[PDB]
């Protein structure tokens, strides 16, 4: 069924699952045409494919060849995206495949229960939760990646850097949904915030600053005051 | 012509055959229906005034033998049966026709609803859903389950109409999962009316006795299956014109044959709104679509 604030640590057990999040899978800019009209060009893409548990991120780039010539972009998007979640699994050995994926939009439902077809043991949930991974495109390096592939490639992170060493999964997730939270209401601040220390830097194979664990505590309080704040602009509360 | 004689009416019983219906008192003198248009299924059903729970009745076809209904105390209720000696029941029959114990199936003469309903249900067919060889007829009730719905529990007293899954192996080809799903031509026109149903008369056979079912049972699986079998033809972007005209014909006479106060559980607004303004055959269903309009335009 749908997973939602109730059963919210089931993210953490050992069910081997995943998270499809496909907002980035389709990426247009929208611009007039000579003649005045609107036109838009397509950008590189990725699906957002992430086990809550581990930090495992499978992002599988979309290279903006594969629209060429096809319509109905935004819905043949989420097919694609499917396809390639259920070619992620069909590549993965069995005692990987995931038990269940739960995919962040509705729309997905249908074309990824109809991509796995073959997988009828591998529950397709949907979520009541407002999960902030569009904002994926807001770490430097995944954008990076995404902007300048030539062609399809799938690329491997651990979206937890090193926390796990020292934090659960439980606390990885909910420092990973508070960054990318904060990266997604003010995406300028929420940066500053991150490097505003030059001496606190990311190692080449991390995606996020090394702090210390008493940085990581104020880092999150000003990314909570960040997420706070734009509330009230927001709202005027 | 032919007669369905009635050994007695022990119990205040509403008697329906096809589409007519006649209120019968305990231990009225009602001995059988005469005047039964031979050339058609016909189908004979019950609800007993005391439980209006379980409409049941028989699928049956004049032809295919001699048929009676008696009362059975035991089991409680109207039992359809065969006599096989021709004799001792055109003896029955015409004893009863003389006291004049038999009501006329009411047709006008103008009146092709019947025909419209069951233009291809074939009695060959019925029996294959309805499983029970030892008799040429078919019974039925509200309670029925359907093979598909008991899949997701005693067979023998299943209603086997097809299983159509749009979510399935069956409905979608491997590499052809967006295409497939979004325009079901392949599982319709080969998986369903070349490989399954074997041509569309069969086809549009199954979907009017599940409608039949769900009108006059309230059969609820039935109900499932005529809307799946419509929406199956209708999200299919490839279908032959005669099924499509065929279809609308089809359509028309069974939402005109509906009781109205029935509209809010026989008829499943997704299905019928998808059909008439967003499938690919929105523009296909012009009878039925019009008719659907100026008769239920709040499910619209």
């Amino acid at each position: 069924g749908a997973m939602n604030s109730s059963n919210y640590a089931e993210l953490f057990n050992n069910d081997i699952k995943l998270f499809v999040d496909d907002t980035n899978v389709y990426r247009v800019t929208v611009h007039k045409t000579f003649e005045g009209n609107v036109a838009t060009k397509a950008i590189n893409g990725c699906i957002f494919t992430l086990n809550p548990k581990t930090g495992h991120l499978f992002l599988k780039i979309i290279h903006t060849s594969v629209w060429a010539g096809q319509k109905r972009l935004s819905q043949l998007a989420k097919w694609k995206t499917a396809e390639e979640v259920s070619a992620l699994v069909r590549s993965l050995p069995k005692e990987e495949q995931p038990k269940q994926i739960i995919v962040t939009r509705k729309a997905m439902l249908d074309p990824l229960e109809v991509h796995m077809l073959d997988f009828p043991n591998i529950a397709i949930r949907p979520t009541e939760l407002r999960l902030p991974f569009s904002a994926a495109m807001s770490i430097d390096k995944l954008s990076d990646v995404v902007m300048k592939a030539t062609e399809p490639q799938m690329v491997l992170f651990n979206i937890y850097d090193d926390w796990l060493d020292r934090i659960s999964s439980y606390t990885a997730f909910s420092r990973l949904t508070l960054l990318l939270r904060a990266l997604k209401t003010n995406e300028e601040s929420a940066k500053m915030i991150l490097l505003s220390d030059p001496t606190i830097t990311i190692k080449s194979y991390h995606l996020w600053p090394s702090f210390t664990d008493e940085q990581w505590i104020t880092i999150e309080s000003q990314m909570r005051d960040l997420i706070l704040t734009e509330y009230g602009r927001k709202y005027n509360v | 012509m032919n007669t369905v004689p009635f050994t007695s009416a022990p119990i205040e019983v509403t008697i329906g055959i096809d589409q007519y219906s006649f209120n019968v008192k305990e231990n009225q003198p009602f001995h059988g229906i005469k005047d039964i248009p031979i050339g058609h299924v016909h189908v004979i059903h019950f609800q007993h005034a005391d439980n209006s729970s379980m409409r049941y009745g028989y699928w049956f076809d004049c032809r295919m033998g001699n048929f009676y209904i008696q009362y059975d105390p035991k089991d409680g209720l109207y039992k359809m049966m065969e006599e096989r000696d021709g004799a001792k029941f055109e003896n029955i029959v015409h004893n009863f026709k003389e006291r004049q114990m038999m009501v006329s199936y009411p047709k006008i003469d103008e009146d092709d609803t019947w025909y419209n309903l069951t233009e291809f249900v074939q009695m060959d067919k019925i029996r294959k859903i309805v499983r029970k060889d030892e008799n040429q007829f078919s019974y039925v009730d509200s309670s029925m389950t359907t093979v598909q719905e008991n899949e997701l529990s005693d067979p023998a007293h299943s209603l086997n109409y097809t299983v159509i899954n749009f979510k399935s192996r069956e409905a979608i080809r491997p590499g052809h999962e967006m295409e497939d799903f979004l325009d079901k031509s392949y599982y319709l026109n080969t998986v369903m009316l070349q490989g399954i149903f074997k041509n569309s008369s069969n086809y549009f056979g199954e979907l009017q006795f599940a409608f039949l079912n769900a009108m006059f049972f309230g059969n609820y699986g039935s109900s499932l299956q005529w809307h799946a079998m419509i929406e199956l033809i209708c999200s299919s972007a490839t279908v032959p014109k005669h099924m499509l005209d065929k279809l609308d014909e089809i359509l028309y006479y069974q939402i005109k044959t509906l009781p109205e106060q029935y509209s809010d559980i026989l008829l499943n607004e997704r299905v019928w709104n998808i059909c008439l303004y967003s499938s690919f055959q929105k523009n296909s269903l012009h009878n039925t679509e019009k008719i659907m309009e100026n008769k239920y335009p709040e499910l619209l």
